[PDB]
RNA sequence: ACUCGGUGAAAUUAUAGUACCUGUGAAGAUGCAGGUUACCCGCGACAGGACGGAAAGA
RNA sequence: AACAGUGGUAGGAGAGCGUUCUAAGGGCUGUGAAGCCAGACCGGAAGGACUGGUGGAGCGCUUAGAAGUGAGAAUGCCGGU
RNA sequence: UAUCCUUGGGAGUCAGACUGCGAGUGAUAAGAUCCGUAGUCGAAAGGGAAACAGCCCAGACCGCCAGCUAAGGUCCCAAAG
RNA sequence: GACCGAUAGUGAACCAGUACCGUGAGGGAAAGGUGAAAAGCACCCCGGAAGGGGAGUGAAAGAGAUCCUGAAACCGUGUGCCUACAAGUAGUCAGAGCCCGUUAACGGGUGAUGGCGUGCCUUUUGUAGAAUGAACCGGCGAGUUACGAUCUCGUGCAAGGUU
């Protein structure tokens, strides 16, 4: 259970591939022009 | 100043009919065409060949007693999963696998290899469907 | 004799022999004492 | 007096990382490795300067052997030919040249089959 | 079209293209001439024993220059043997002028 | 164009590229709501960076509010702070306490 | 050394092996394997040597026209501009030598500071200020002194 | 343990785009020869190899 | 010019390239020195120029002299990552 | 055919390995057992024996997209019946 | 001073025998540089602040307080070429296509495909090994000096030479 040896970059770089964020759900709520995530609050929108 | 040829290549589409004719004679003639060296152009890099239809693959022929003594094996990948047929069951259940095995081990190994192969066509029986391509007739030399 | 065109008398001085500096000289790693002896 | 050194030291391996331009990964970045790659490539070049005459050669032959089965003679049968008849002056590169830019080269061929009787 | 012998070596000409040959003396602007023309391709085909009698390539020289250069290195592992050469090889810049006489 | 910095964010960078990703090229109007409805902790330092390039933008360029784009966004490393003895509680040695530096250029389209 | 540097006694490492001294030359504290040490640099030659030496730059002087033979040089005042006037008179440029015969002072006061020009009395001359200085100026005394001395 | 938000080490490390079989070989082949298989990138498991460490005979 | 020769470990012999300093002669440089970055230039090698950027005050050529004289390996030492 | 003698300066080297001949040795065929004796590697790259320190051919100053051969080979991989 | 020039030179160029370590005897560091002059950023804007963008000082603000120069490892953003049927000490030789345009030179970048190709060092009869060492980069790091002996070359004088 010891590396071996060390990772290289380009190796490091295509794990990296899959770990990143989705962009957020977001509506315009009818009174205001406020952004808000889908099927969540904003009467004070 | 040598011409190597690229973009430049022109193939033809050639019958050869396997009738009366050895399964290793007629793989090497066959495999030499396919790669290209019959013509004045060939380079070594950029498949000059041309396409070939081979009819009648059932009707080869194997000399001495290979039509009961020669095995072809398969390894799956499981270990120890060996298993194999003759060659009397290939050639009278899939002559078309039995043909493209030999020429397939007769080409060069790589990228350019499998291309070279991919120009082949193979077909028991006496018809193909190919008559688009206007194909001739090619006599094998020996 | 100028002294910005000093010249020593041909064949009095000599360059030392600096060895261990690199194996294009002939005296590198070994340093010209070659191995235990 | 004494000699502190910096400025050799850096150009000496500037050169050296500068002639492995274009390696992969820390070939390319590394003092260490980009000199053990260069010296590899200085090897395999003197090597391969002998290998292309050894390459073109059997090219022109392979030609050669493919342009005269066009006539009815193999590549021994011609060259015997050839030489016999003292045309063979001409090389194999330039009849491979004359195979794939005029194949009206075939008078070479005839001559040989000519002498070849 | 000829083939010429000149470096040891055959090469084909046709009239107004540019060769390299080997050093092959002479002087920038000279007139050189070629004796050994093995066959005369074209219209009129003239293929000669050893070399067509009576053939003459003319051609004019425009400069003497060397190549790039060379590293030529070498070496051996784990025996400490290294050397290092340079090389630029000379040769010379011809334009053919007329492919006979 | 307009531009602002903000340097030694006590941040790791990797963490705040995750969330720079996320909205470089897109409309500015659009990019402010996706930080505020991304649920990071790079998010807020983000949003202040974009603010103050887009008040840089109006006080100083007069260009307007609208009809602004983000061009770059990108997130370097700054000077670390090294805790050597982390023995406090933890039974670990020379934790690194990372920092970046946050810079966000605005233009309009 | 490697020994006269402060510290390095205890073998630095212990545990809870120990090798080597913090002070060894190959640390970043100190201990410099050979570097300088103080010594004379001097040697002699023989004397013939050194007579023939002198005579020789004398003569290689006298025949590239570097010498001028003054009747004497005399100065009642000790000013540095009466010795640029004479220098000047007699065409010396550049470095110059002056030798007189018994060291008068007049002549050592000027030209001491005029940046090209060194005084020297009869028995003072050497190779390396005869060589030196493009010009030489010398009394007919000081050439009596020298020959008879030589 | 796993997913999400916050924070965040260590042993190890010649470079590395690191398949399998049969041979060859100064110790036991990923990297040699011949063949057979295999679209690119991950996540969770296993413990087969691990030239991992324990061991110990001796 | 005519021949002949030029694989190489330990090792013997020869010819050179660079660095710091000192001496002499000659010079550069605020209209931009050393250093740093880039380039498709020159020499048989060690190496050397020329252009452009940055830099903001010193440097180099010729002949000699003297060395704390050239780093990829020491489970090297110190720092950074 | 161009080597070998003397004197002087400087050395490195002191577990060699494998293969073939002998028939000195179990003199016979040996294997042995060493004994000799030659070669190659060590310090030798290139072509062949699939791969291969020691076998076979052959000794790399550097370039060329020229030619003739050695061992070994000429259905295809792979140059040539 | 043919001595060092901030890993050097004293251990100590800086509040150094200090900080730290040890019960104690004792051991024992790291750490220099704004600018000629503070003229060291009034005022406006975003921000709780930090930090920025203008304005201003200045020759220079990419000289703004660990503030001369600022290399390498390491970390990123943009883009020209290639890449999702392919088996590799990663290069080298041959080679289309595409993109550029140089100290104009048988130019530069990238490279689909084909051939060849078992890292460097040390050691050993012999290593690709399951011998040994190195995570990477940078700096520092090893045949000297004195006194004797002997040999060669140079210079002076020579049966004499030298202090």
């Amino acid at each position: 259970a010891v590396p071996f040896r060390r990772t290289s970059k380009m190796k490091k770089r295509l794990r990296r591939t899959h770990f990143k964020l989705n962009v957020p759900g977001m509506t315009e709520c009818p009174s205001c022009g406020e952004m808000k995530l889908s099927h969540r609050v904003c009467k004070a929108c | 100043t040598p011409m190597a040829n690229a973009s430049t290549i022109e193939r033809k589409w050639l019958v050869v009919d396997a009738a009366g004719k050895t399964l290793g004679r007629l793989s090497s003639e066959v495999a030499a065409i396919l790669r290209g060296k019959h013509k004045p152009t060939y380079t070594p890099h950029v498949d000059t060949g041309d396409h070939v239809i081979i009819i009648n693959a059932e009707k080869i022929e194997l000399t001495g007693k290979k039509l009961t003594d020669k095995i072809y094996y398969r390894h799956t990948q499981h270990p120890g999963g060996l298993k194999s047929r003759t060659a009397l069951e290939m050639r009278t259940n899939y002559p078309e696998k039995m043909l493209e095995l030999a020429i397939k081990g007769m080409l060069p190994k790589g990228s350019l290899g499998r291309q070279m192969f991919k120009k082949l066509n193979v077909y028991r029986g006496s018809e193909h469907p190919h008559e688009a391509q206007k194909p001739e007739v090619y006599e094998l030399r020996g | 004799m100028k002294l910005h065109e000093l010249k020593p008398s041909e064949g009095s001085r000599k360059t030392r022999n600096r060895v261990g500096r690199g194996i294009g000289s002939g005296n590198g790693k070994t340093a010209g004492k070659g191995h235990k002896g | 007096p004494r000699v502190k050194g910096g400025t050799v030291t850096r150009k000496r391996r500037k050169k050296v990382l500068k002639l492995a331009k274009g390696y992969f990964g820390s070939k390319h970045t590394l003092y260490k490795v980009a000199n053990q790659q260069v010296m590899k490539s200085g090897n395999y070049a003197f090597r391969d300067r002998r290998q292309k005459k050894r390459d073109f050669r059997k090219l022109w032959i392979t030609r050669i052997n493919a342009a005269a089965r066009m006539n009815g003679l193999s590549y021994s049968r011609l060259m015997h030919g050839l030489k016999l008849s003292g045309i063979e002056v001409n090389r194999k590169m330039l009849a491979d040249l004359a195979v794939n830019d005029l194949t009206a080269f075939n008078q070479l061929a005839d001559a040989a089959k000519a002498q070849l009787n | 079209y000829a083939i010429i012998k000149t470096g040891g070596k055959q090469i084909k000409v046709e009239e107004g293209q540019t060769v390299y040959i080997e050093k092959l003396a002479a002087e920038a602007g000279e007139t050189v001439t070629f004796e050994d023309v093995l066959f005369v391709g074209g219209d009129n085909v003239k293929v000669g024993n050893p070399t067509v009698e009576g053939a003459t390539v003319t051609a004019k020289v425009e400069k003497q220059g060397r190549a790039k250069k060379i590293t030529v290195f070498r070496y051996k592992p784990k025996k400490n043997v290294h050397k290092k050469q340079g090389h630029r090889q000379p040769y010379t810049k011809v334009t053919i002028e007329k492919i006979n006489a | 164009q307009a531009k602002a910095v903000a340097r030694t964010v006590r941040i790791a960078p990797r963490k705040a590229r995750l969330v720079m990703d996320l909205i470089r090229g897109k409309q500015v109007g659009e990019a402010v709501s996706i930080l505020n409805l991304t649920p990071r902790a790079a998010s807020p330092i983000i949003e202040k960076v974009l603010k103050s390039a887009i008040a840089n933008a109006e006080h100083n360029y007069e260009m307007d509010a609208n009809n602004l784009v983000i061009s770059q966004a990108f997130v370097d490393e700054g000077p670390t702070l090294k805790r050597f003895r982390p023995r406090a509680m933890g039974r670990a040695s020379q934790i690194n306490k990372r920092t970046s530096h946050i810079t966000i250029v605005v233009s309009e389209k | 050394n490697r020994s006269e540097v402060r510290g390095g006694g205890r073998k630095p490492w212990r545990q809870k092996a120990r090798q080597g001294s913090i002070r060894s030359p190959q640390w970043r504290g100190g201990g410099v394997v050979f570097g300088p040490t103080p010594r004379s640099y001097s040697y002699k030659l023989p004397k013939k040597v050194r007579r023939l030496a002198i005579k020789s730059v004398l003569s290689s002087k006298v025949i590239d026209n570097n010498i001028i033979v003054l009747e004497d040089l005399t100065l009642d005042t000790a000013k540095t501009k009466e010795m640029a006037a004479i220098l000047k008179g007699l065409s010396v440029e550049k470095k110059a030598l002056i030798v007189t015969a018994d060291a008068n002072e007049a002549v050592a006061l000027s030209a001491r500071n005029i940046p090209g020009v060194t005084v020297v009395e009869a028995n003072g001359i050497n190779v390396l200020d005869v060589v030196n200085h493009e010009k030489l100026l010398i009394t007919k005394a000081a050439v009596e002194k020298v020959e008879e001395v030589l």
